[PDB]
């Protein structure tokens, strides 16, 4: 349930 | 919900993960090719155990993190990981490329 990615915020 | 905050979730999720480190390799790999994979897959074996406080599983069926040495696409229907893939597909473990785990530690701060 949790994202493998960072949050992208760009 | 975001930057460190998606890091320090992480963290604390580890300590409560056991992962596994995949013996098997995708198809048509040279001798080099497997060995910067294998001194690749060591390192991230470390940075699991060491500083993600995760538990290294010796069977990648008592796993929640599974870490491949390639995409599981390139491995052979044959191979004992991607029959327990596929097996998977009927609701499970996260099956991790090589390379995805590689960008995950990044995240981390835990560059190679």
């Amino acid at each position: 349930s949790l994202d493998s990615s960072p949050p992208n915020t760009s | 919900l975001s930057k460190s905050s998606w890091r320090q979730e992480w963290l604390a999720n580890l300590k409560l993960i056991s992962v596994s480190l995949v013996d098997e390799f995708p198809s048509e790999l040279s001798d080099s090719d497997r060995q910067i994979i294998n001194e690749k897959m060591q390192l991230l074996k470390d940075i699991f155990a060491n500083n993600l406080k995760s538990a290294i599983s010796n069977n990648f069926r008592e796993s929640d993190i599974i870490i491949l040495k390639g995409e599981i696409e390139d491995y052979p229907m044959s191979s004992e990981i991607k029959i327990y893939y596929n097996e998977l597909q009927n609701k499970k473990a996260r099956f991790w490329s090589f390379m995805k785990t590689q960008r995950f530690v990044s995240n981390m701060g835990f560059d190679i």
